[PDB]
């Protein structure tokens, strides 16, 4: 828990590039994280920050890096509906197959609030579509529960 | 009238003694307070949710209550806050005027038709409405030395055996717990109740059972069997009052036969009601209780009584228990009322020396000595006719009043004084004749003083209702003057002076008032001659005006806006803000670091820190804490280095080092239930159901645009705070309803233990508290807690918490704000320097319209009340000046020579804005009031001279500048006596540095520096005023 | 004056052991000796 | 104040008679006041 380390955390957050670039240039902790266990690269792709999750990942940024419930930025960028940094994480190596502590993937995550180009470019990159969670319910279950009638034609 | 009491001098005797009575009978009877009602009405309905986070309170509390807000009276807006510590508050502010109470009950009846609309949990805790626009008397704090108590163990004590005497003690308006009564905790076990297969909800299945009043009825009640002896009441089971008796509360019966008890898997004790507050007084456990004054009620007698009752209880504490006093208002109003009698007394005693220096008779000296007592003495009777109470603001609108109070007294006198020199008439005639040539002036005087003051009432708002207590008190004060000038002192003048000889001036005796008498003839003489020369080349000094004028207009734009002084009332206040997220106990080590601080290195200054851990006025969030600083007495802190603004400075300086906490020391503002009321309070609102995260956007949009301008805006925080990490948790319906969990049985058992459940009411000592049970803190701080729970299904298997639920981490607001029913954002923030509110407010609505679609704004507190009072002010301005002028039209019966009056303004507003800017003071109310007070005597002094000079023209045929010369020449001597007395009188005003020093410096500099070009300049400047204006206009 | 009391108790556990819940002990007893309001009913066009 | 010459009756159930009695005693008043054309004119009942 360094000094710029905090400053890179609510800098991500808030989206101020600008401040960004600047703490990257000082030598801000990339790997630096909250109490939950979210690095910059978690709070950028939680809130959307196309920039600053590109700026992070080049100053080497752990991709695949996971909260204290095992929750990786490619759930958050997944789930939240920001289909140019799953594309950007994706390109730089984030493990499409990431199972957190409940077994749920970013397809999961993707199917359930049906961000249907997200789910395209997840299988693209080898989401494995029959991957269960600890309920043992796969993305096309989330399909038809939730009544999607063009996710479920995708999940074929 | 003047000459119907000359020849009556006991009916004015008469109408004397009767106001002294009357105002004699107002001092024993007049409500005592620091300040009277100043802000608008406002009413809070106050509501708790037990475990509740901010949208589960926003959602099924706030949004109800606010849509069920309809059909009450007078309502400005509405404003509410919805926090992760389980609590709602709902203010509705009123228009100014309204009734109070009906404000309260109205809003209390629509809440009372809402209640079904609420859940049970909220109805079972239910919901407060209080007035929230009143302030504390004193805070009264009670402490544990050798330790035996906690805080929880206190608060219980003063609840019982302290807070209802307090509350029935004479003149006590409304007392606050500073914390709860005990609670029966029942501090539950995952482990135990899983052993036993057990839930919360077989806890509270049988606390409810075991724990109840139940109903029986009567032997031999009506109708009776005919023949019956006895008739009795039947008791049945009653409340429990023991934690032994919840101890043996029975769970279940297993097939051995053992018992299992609620002390088998639980923990069982006496507690507080909440945790989130933990409060010290340095470093002991601590309670207290906030009294607020009553109406109508005498400050002084109610703390007096307050401390006899609490002197009556010290028989009765436990061993260490002590009583404080940190917060206490009494002293501050003790020394502004000893003060102020003190500057009335001197006032008197420096016209009785002025009095005798130049007229040099006793007799003479006690016509002034008479007269202002009754006056002042009359003002209290008015004031207490009006509902007016002894406040800081009627009490300097007392001392504001003195210049004029004391000119009604000299100019009537000295002018008696002067017709008897020159005219060698008797004390009876030469009393006639002198009332004669100053009787249609004071009447005059008495209207153009009417015409500047009154309008001053007539502003809307918090503003006004200051400006209100100085109007009512300074015309009050200056219309009983003028009755007492024309009813008593000619009486007194007519029946105590003595004659004087034709001629004589006093320059025939030796000594001191030989060589004064002697020595002020010749400067009288040197005066005429300055004025002749003057009015031979009067275009340099209409060049000379204009300059002043020009010079008035730059130092008023120079000179900073300001509400009023920031006092050193033996208190303030250092508020502790740690990073989002972080706990309790983190935010103690930083306090007990700040409380550190404040005992050792201000340890000559400082007397006490009451440390309140987990509070703040802005939500109560764990990270948040303050420590409110009481300091020793003000004999005890020699020098400014000793002052509250020093300390202050040291203070924030001090702790600007410490690491992961954002420490600042700050000063209480004047009024302390308005607040600062310096820069502005600006509201973000979703117009369109844009959401919390949209809403956020604008406002971060906003805040970015807003740092831009330096220039215009500075210091823009918002009041809310920012969203936070949350543990959001997902039950899995299916899981549930396989493995056969009911979802009440799942969503209990985790509210009751991470949360937090009120069963039922228990009587402990013949007191009714309420009874909680909750999770042992070790088994609900961290996630992998969540697993430990277990609950029953319907086939009797004990299935974890974990088999049928999934958890993530998200992020959403710990403080949820509304503002007129939709979603707001309050904003904050002050002008740059040089700037005004007006600019930085109009920079705040342009940067706001280029902000997204479906997001609008709005202003609240002192934006609204000064948005509203701004666009009155250019009215009242105008009513003002025209009334004037009319008034002094009909005086003189003349549309041009009113004018000649009217130039002296600037000359007394130049040096009031010199003095201000040199000592280096704001534009506030008390300079303002002070501004009207100088204008006021200034411009009575040019109406005497003008009145003689124009008399002189009309009735003996003089010519202009004979007149004018020989008029200035009479109004020399009265002019300079009232201003020597009147500057000397406000002199200790301006070098107090002691309590309640910045107000006596607020209107003693304006004053005094006013007072100085007013008498120098106008004596110069009114000859060439009138000179110029006859010629002009024939 | 002060009054003679009837102090009935009820032995919840003794009460469990036979089969029997209290809400229908503290019902009969209360119902039978002391009354009980159960609803309203329409007496000649009048609520009582 | 309402209409010039208009008035507002109201029927009044005593001694609880019910509804079908009172709507019998209605159709008794507003055909006794038919037979007057002379004095009343329109006279109808204000309810359903
Ligand atoms: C450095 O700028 C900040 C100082 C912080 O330090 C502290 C310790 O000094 C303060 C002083 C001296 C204050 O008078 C207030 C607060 C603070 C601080 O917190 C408040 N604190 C909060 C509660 C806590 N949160 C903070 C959270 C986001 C971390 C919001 C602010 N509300 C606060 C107020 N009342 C209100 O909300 C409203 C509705 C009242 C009226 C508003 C006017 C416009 C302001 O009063 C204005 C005259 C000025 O005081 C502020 C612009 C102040 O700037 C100064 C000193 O010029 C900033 C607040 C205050 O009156
Ligand atoms: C020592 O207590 C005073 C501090 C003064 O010193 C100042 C200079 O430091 C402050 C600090 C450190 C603050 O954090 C705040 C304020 C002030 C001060 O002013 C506020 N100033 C105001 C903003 C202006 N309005 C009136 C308006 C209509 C012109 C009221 C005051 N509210 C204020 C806040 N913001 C809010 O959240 C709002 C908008 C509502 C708050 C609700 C509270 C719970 C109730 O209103 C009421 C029950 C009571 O708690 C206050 C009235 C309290 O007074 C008492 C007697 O207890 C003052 C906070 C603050 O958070
Ligand atoms: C919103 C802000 C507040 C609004 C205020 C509105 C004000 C309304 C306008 C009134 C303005 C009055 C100011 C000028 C007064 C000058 C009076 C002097 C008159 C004068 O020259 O007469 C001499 C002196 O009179 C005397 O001094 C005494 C005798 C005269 C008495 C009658 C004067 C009128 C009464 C004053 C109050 C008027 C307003 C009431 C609402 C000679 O005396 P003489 O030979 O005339 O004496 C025999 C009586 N017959
Ligand atoms: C804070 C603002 C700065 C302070 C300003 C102070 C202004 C008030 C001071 C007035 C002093 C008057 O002093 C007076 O001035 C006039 C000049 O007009 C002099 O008058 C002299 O010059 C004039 C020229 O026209 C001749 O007609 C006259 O015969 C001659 O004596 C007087 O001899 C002197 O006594
Ligand atoms: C003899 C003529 C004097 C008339 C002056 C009347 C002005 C006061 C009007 C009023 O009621 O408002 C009171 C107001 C309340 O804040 O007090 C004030 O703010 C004092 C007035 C300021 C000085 C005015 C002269 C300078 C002009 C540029
Ligand atoms: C203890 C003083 C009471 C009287 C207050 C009023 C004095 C001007
Ligand atoms: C100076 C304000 C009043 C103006 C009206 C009178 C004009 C002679
Ligand atoms: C109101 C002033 C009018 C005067 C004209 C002679």
């Amino acid at each position: 828990g360094s000094d710029l380390g905090k400053k890179l955390l609510e800098a991500a957050r808030a989206g101020r590039d600008d401040e960004v670039r600047i703490l990257m240039a000082n030598g801000a902790d990339v790997n630096a994280a909250d109490v939950v266990g979210w690095t910059p690269l978690h709070l950028a792709a939680y809130w959307g920050h196309l920039e600053i999750v590109e700026v992070l990942l080049k100053n080497g940024a752990d991709v695949n890096a996971y909260d204290t419930l095992g929750s990786t930025p490619l759930h958050l960028a997944a789930h939240f509906g920001h289909l140019e940094i799953v594309e950007v994480l994706l390109k730089n190596g984030a493990d499409v197959n990431a199972k957190d502590d409940n077994g749920i993937t970013p397809l999961h995550l993707a199917a359930n609030r049906g961000h249907l180009e997200i789910v395209e470019v997840l299988l693209k990159y080898g989401a494995d579509v029959n991957a269960q969670d600890k309920f043992g319910k796969t993305a096309f279950d989330i399909s038809i529960n939730n009544g999607n009638e063009d996710l479920a034609e995708i999940l074929q | 009238m003047p000459n119907f009491f000359i020849d009556r001098p006991i009916f004015a005797w008469v109408i004397a003694i009767i106001i002294m009575l009357a105002g004699g009978l107002a001092i024993l009877k007049l409500p005592v307070a620091q300040y009277p009602t100043i802000a608008p009405p406002a009413v809070t309905i106050s509501a708790s949710y037990p475990g509740a986070d901010a949208k589960t309170v926003q959602d099924t509390v706030t949004q109800v209550i606010e849509q069920n807000m309809n059909g009450i009276d007078n309502l400005m807006y509405m404003s509410s806050n919805s926090d992760s510590t389980g609590t709602v508050q709902i203010t509705l502010t009123f228009e100014s005027g309204t009734d109070a109470d009906i404000a309260q009950v109205q809003v209390q009846n629509k809440l009372q038709l809402a209640m079904p609309l609420l859940p049970q949990e909220v109805q079972q805790q239910g919901v407060s409405v209080e007035k929230s626009s009143s302030s504390f008397l004193m805070v009264v704090g009670v402490i544990n030395t050798d330790g035996t108590m906690t805080q929880e163990d206190i608060s219980d004590y003063v609840a019982a055996n302290m807070k209802d005497a307090i509350s029935r003690t004479s003149g006590v308006g409304d007392v606050q717990l500073f914390g709860s009564q005990y609670a029966m905790r029942i501090w539950m076990n995952p482990n135990e109740l899983n052993k036993f297969q057990l839930t919360p909800v077989d806890v509270i299945t049988a606390i409810k059972a075991q724990n109840a009043q139940v109903a029986a009825g009567q032997l031999g009640g009506t109708p009776p069997v005919k023949g019956q002896q006895l008739n009795a009441s039947i008791i049945a089971q009653t409340r429990l009052t023991s934690t032994e008796e919840f101890g043996k509360i029975l769970l279940k019966v297993n097939q051995d036969g053992s018992r299992v008890l609620l002390r088998d898997v639980a923990k069982i004790e006496l507690g507080g009601e909440n945790y989130d507050i933990i409060a010290e007084f340095n470093g002991q456990p601590a309670s207290g209780l906030g009294i607020k004054l009553a109406t109508g009620a005498n400050a002084l007698d109610t703390a007096a009584a307050i401390r006899a009752e609490l002197a009556k209880m010290e028989p009765f504490f436990p061993s260490g228990l002590k009583i404080v006093y940190p917060y206490d208002t009494t002293p501050f109003v003790k020394i502004s009322i000893h003060e102020v009698v003190k500057t009335l007394v001197e006032a008197i005693i420096l016209v009785f020396l002025v009095m005798y220096l130049f007229l040099q008779n006793f007799r003479a000296t006690l016509i002034p000595t008479i007269a202002v007592p009754v006056v002042l003495l009359g003002t209290f009777a008015v004031l207490a006719a009006f509902g007016f109470s002894i406040n800081t603001l009627t009490m300097f609108g007392m001392v504001l009043a003195i210049g004029l109070l004391v000119d009604d007294a000299i100019v009537v006198v000295e002018n008696v004084e002067r017709v008897m020199a020159e005219e060698g008439l008797p004390p009876k005639e030469a009393t006639r004749k002198s009332m004669g040539q100053i009787q249609g002036a004071l009447v005059g005087i008495a209207m153009v003083l009417s015409a500047v003051f009154v309008p001053m009432a007539f502003f809307g708002g918090s503003t006004g209702a200051i400006y209100r207590q100085f109007s009512i008190t300074i015309v009050s004060a200056m219309a009983l003057s003028v009755l007492v000038a024309l009813i008593l002192t000619p009486a007194l003048c007519a029946t105590m002076l003595k004659p004087i000889a034709k001629g004589d001036h006093g320059e025939g005796k030796k000594g001191f008032f030989g060589w004064f008498n002697r020595m002020f003839e010749k400067s009288t003489h040197h005066y005429t001659d300055s004025v002749g020369g003057i009015l031979r080349s009067t275009g340099r000094y209409l060049v000379l005006y204009l300059i002043i004028v020009v010079g008035m207009a730059y130092l008023f734009v120079r000179l900073p806006s300001s509400f009023l002084p920031d006092e050193d009332q033996g208190v303030f206040m250092t508020m502790v803000q740690l990073p989002a997220g972080a706990t309790q106990e983190r935010t103690q080590k930083v306090l007990n670091e700040v409380t550190h601080y404040y005992l050792t290195k201000e340890k000559n200054n400082v007397e006490s820190v009451f440390a309140v851990n987990g509070f703040g006025f802005a939500g109560r969030p764990q990270n948040t804490g303050i420590a409110f600083v009481s300091l020793k007495d003000w004999a005890d802190r020699p020098g400014e280095e000793n002052k509250v603004e020093a300390i202050t400075m040291r203070a924030t300086r001090a702790f600007s080092q410490i690491k992961d906490a954002m420490v600042f020391a700050f000063n209480l503002p004047a009024i302390v239930e308005l607040g600062t009321a310096t820069g502005f309070d600006f509201e973000l609102i979703d117009q369109a159901g844009l959401g919390h995260e949209k809403l956020t956007q604008a406002r971060n949009q906003l805040l970015a645009e807003a740092a831009k301008h330096p220039d215009m805006l500075t210091s823009v925080r918002p009041n809310g705070l920012e969203d936070t990490p949350q543990f959001k948790i997902d039950i899995d319906q299916e899981k549930a309803q396989a493995l056969g969990v009911s979802i009440n049985d799942i969503n209990t058992t985790l509210g009751a233990a991470w949360g937090g459940s009120y069963v039922n009411d228990f009587i402990d000592r013949g007191r009714v508290k309420k009874v909680y049970v909750m999770s042992e803190a070790k088994y609900r701080m961290l996630p992998d807690d969540i697993g430990d729970w277990y609950v029953r299904a319907a086939d009797g298997q004990m299935v974890p918490f974990s088999a049928f639920s999934s958890s993530r981490w998200e992020y959403g607001s710990p403080r949820l704000e509304r503002y007129n029913g939709l979603p707001s954002m309050e904003i904050l923030g002050q002008a740059a320097p040089g700037k005004s509110t007006g600019e930085a407010m109009e920079l705040m609505e342009q940067l706001a319209s280029k902000l997204p679609t479906g997001v609008g704004y709005d202003w609240t507190g002192m934006s609204y009340q000064e948005r509203l009072s701004g666009n009155q002010a250019p009215s009242l301005y105008a009513i003002s000046l025209i009334v004037v002028f009319l008034c002094l039209a009909a005086l003189y019966e003349s549309w041009s020579i009113p004018f000649s009056v009217m130039l002296v303004v600037p000359l007394g507003v130049i040096g009031a804005l010199l003095a201000a800017t040199f000592r280096g003071l704001t534009n506030d109310v008390y300079f303002q009031v002070g501004l009207l007070t100088t204008i006021g005597l200034s411009a009575k002094n040019a109406i005497l001279i003008v009145e003689f000079a124009k008399d002189l023209m009309d009735k003996e045929g003089k010519g202009l500048i004979e007149a004018t010369l020989d008029a200035v020449r009479m109004r020399l001597r009265p002019i300079l006596m009232t201003s020597l007395a009147f500057i000397l009188g406000v002199m200790p005003l301006v070098i107090s540095t002691g309590a309640g020093s910045g107000a006596q410096n607020a209107v003693g500099t304006g004053v005094m520096g006013g007072m100085v070009t007013a008498t120098v300049l106008a004596i110069f400047f009114v000859p060439v005023f009138f000179v110029v204006v006859r010629r002009r206009f024939s």
